[PDB]
């Protein structure tokens, strides 16, 4: 309508400040291991500091803030779904994944995760396409027709940026209806 | 030119404008003069039927020059740093994609929205954190966007832009 | 310490359906400064017990907090400025005086923004042409007879 | 993007033709000029006007020479044929069917007829459009506006999630 929100760009190179989405999705934790001892830092972690090597989970906009090419304050690893070991069964057939139980933020959180410029980064991102580009077909043929439980069992697993796709497409298919009709 | 030409180009400048994901080029000649035509027949119109067959034109007159300026409002609002300034930055030699009403608007919007966000909160923060560059916390119209340009086709807007 | 209770901020409109306005979050937006200012002296003092006190090992310490107060402080910008957005499109909408049932969800400052805002479109449109140029807001939609 | 309003308001400058009851000199419109009109004397104006003399009880519509059953049932098979897009009739196709059959299906021979074969030759054109896209996106014209909206928005989507994935 009149209300132009602050659209998403995770998908891009860094997200956007203003992005309502965005800062909902670089809130997921992360497995994160320490490197230097942090004082201070111990009562919110409930385990007076932080001992160095204590594995962490935090929001990926904190991990990325302490993150830096010496790994002198953090240390991180790929999540289980965006390794190799998933990275291969999504390959076999990415419209039978469960993307939302998994991150739901697939895609975004996906692509920001490349900052922390993993060596097997490019393998990852040869995939967040794979399995888009794979899934476009289930999702699109989705939206383009009337609710039904197949939908309603489908959008139960697409991601937050794909349940958007979905909701676009269901919107045309509601304004050209609502044309069709008296 | 011709009223027939003319009215047909501010449908051009008007689906240009809803197509085109930046704030395009004003084309504040297109915009007053249908403005001028309509008032113009505002006049001789004030037969019945002859009338009535006027004003529907006019209704549809209106609705696609407003429709149109309308959409532009959206764009500059949508983008208001990268627009007040963005004419500043324009190279004298080319069109100012922004009209001087649109100026004392887009102007007036920020000064509206940046006393909101001081006032409000922005200045009750830790001292050296209190001001906000809107000039980057507001995103930029993306030009690498996929569109519509009519022989006609779908491709990204930039490499036609 | 977490920019917890920020999020519920951003919450409180990410569950606002089409684009409704739930009211303001005074409380809210005021545990979220008052935490920026706790994050800030005690993050200072460690900055001035490290320029002074020798002790180094405060470095990330810092820096982890740093994190705390920008994110604190985007997220608190981008909540009041999607109210904004919202605010906006109320004008629209339900035209030039706002349903009394908005102004009661607003901040005295959002609906100051608005009048001032309205009160800017109502020159603009006035200068498009002799007596009062031409109102965009009305012929929303296409005639359809 | 355009909305199915805002692209009927452009099938609605289509012409038409309408045999009017009245006697009105020729006005002169800002957009062209409407020949004289005369009782039963057919005359092209748009299809705005036709719609609102139509209703105002006025005239009667001329069905489009291609509004024809037969000649449109001749048409969707020639669709369902080619594998590619075939190039329609009106360039509103789809707008003048609506805006003709629910304001003056009195004159359009058969209506419930017509109607629907009209649309048969939407869907087998949308879902030929569906299969067309899992390609380009996949792989990474002929088309009424109408087709390219009410599924554009969309598309454009996907495509400004690719170019953005495929570089990240």
């Amino acid at each position: 309508e009149a209300y132009f929100r602050v659209e998403s760009g995770a998908l891009g190179p860094e997200e956007n400040f203003l992005s309502l989405d965005d800062i909902l999705m670089s809130h997921e934790k992360l497995p994160v291991r320490t490197e230097t001892a942090m004082p201070r830092l111990g009562a919110f972690f409930l385990e007076n500091a932080v001992p160095q090597g204590s594995k962490l989970e935090l929001p990926l906009w904190l991990a990325k803030g302490l993150f830096d090419n010496k790994r002198r304050i953090l240390s991180v690893e790929l999540p289980k779904i965006y390794q190799e070991g998933w990275r291969t069964v999504f390959s076999a057939d990415p419209n039978v994944v469960d993307l939302h139980k998994m991150g739901p933020h697939f895609y975004g959180f996906g692509s920001q995760l490349l900052h922390f410029d993993s060596p097997e980064n490019a393998d990852i991102s040869q995939s967040l396409l794979q399995t888009f580009i794979g899934r476009f077909r289930r999702i699109m043929d989705s939206s383009q027709n009337a609710y039904n439980e197949d939908t309603s069992a489908l959008v139960a697993r697409l991601d937050e940026m794909e349940r958007g796709l979905f909701q676009t497409g269901q919107k045309g298919l509601n304004d050209f209806q609502c044309w069709e009709k008296g | 030119l011709t009223p027939a030409e003319l009215i047909e180009r501010l449908e051009q400048a008007w689906m240009n404008e809803k197509f085109a994901p930046e704030l395009l080029e004003s084309k504040p000649e297109i915009v007053e003069c249908v403005m001028e035509q309509l008032e113009h027949m505002e006049e001789n119109l004030r037969e019945d039927l002859k009338v009535s067959i006027h004003q529907m034109e006019m209704e549809r007159i209106r609705y696609v020059l407003s429709s149109y300026l309308r959409c532009r409002l959206m764009k500059i609002e949508k983008f208001f740093p990268h627009v007040l300034e963005k004419e500043k930055t324009r190279p004298e030699g080319e069109p100012s994609s922004l009209s001087p009403e649109e100026l004392a608007f887009a102007r007036e919007f920020m000064a509206n929205t940046e006393s909101y966000l001081k006032n409000v909160a922005l200045k009750h923060m830790p001292p050296n954190l209190q001001k906000v560059d809107l000039f980057r916390a507001v995103p930029k119209p993306d030009l690498d966007s996929y569109v519509f340009l009519r022989s006609q086709h779908l491709i990204r807007y930039k490499t036609i832009a | 310490m977490f920019c917890e209770k920020a999020m519920e901020l951003i919450r409180e409109l990410h569950r606002a359906p089409e684009g409704q306005l739930p009211a303001f979050n005074e409380d809210g937006l005021r545990q979220v400064l008052e935490e920026m200012k706790a994050l800030y002296e005690q993050n200072q003092s460690d900055v001035n017990e490290a320029k002074s006190g020798g002790r180094s090992d405060l470095i990330p310490t810092i820096k982890f907090r740093h994190c705390s107060l920008l994110r604190n402080r985007r997220c608190t910008v981008a909540y009041l400025y999607d109210r904004l957005l919202r605010i906006r499109a109320l004008r629209w909408e339900y035209g030039s005086i706002l349903p009394n049932a908005l102004r009661f969800h607003m901040a005295a400052e959002e609906m100051e923004w608005f009048n001032n805002y309205k009160r800017s479109l109502a020159t603009y449109m006035r200068s498009l042409g002799g007596d009062e140029g031409l109102d965009i807001t009305q012929d929303m939609k296409p005639p359809k007879s | 993007m355009m909305d199915a309003a805002e692209v009927e308001f452009l099938a609605e400058k289509e012409l038409v033709t309408i045999i009017p009851n009245f006697s009105l000199d020729k006005i002169y419109l800002i957009g062209g000029d409407l020949g004289p009109f005369n009782p039963g004397l057919p005359v092209e104006v748009p299809l705005w006007l036709a719609i609102n003399l139509k209703q105002r009880q006025k005239c009667r519509l001329l069905p489009p020479e291609w509004m024809d059953v037969e000649k449109l049932e001749k048409m969707r098979d020639h669709e369902r044929k080619e594998e590619t897009f075939t190039p329609m009739p009106s360039p509103y196709y789809m707008e003048l069917t609506k805006l003709l059959l629910n304001h003056a299906s009195d004159n359009i021979p058969k209506a419930d007829e017509i109607r629907t074969l009209v649309k048969d030759m939407w869907d087998t054109r949308i879902a030929k459009l569906r299969v067309s896209a899992d390609s380009f996106v996949r792989q990474q014209d002929n088309l009424t506006l109408m087709e390219i909206n009410t599924s554009g928005t969309f598309l454009t989507q996907a495509l400004n999630h690719m170019y953005k994935l495929r570089t990240n």
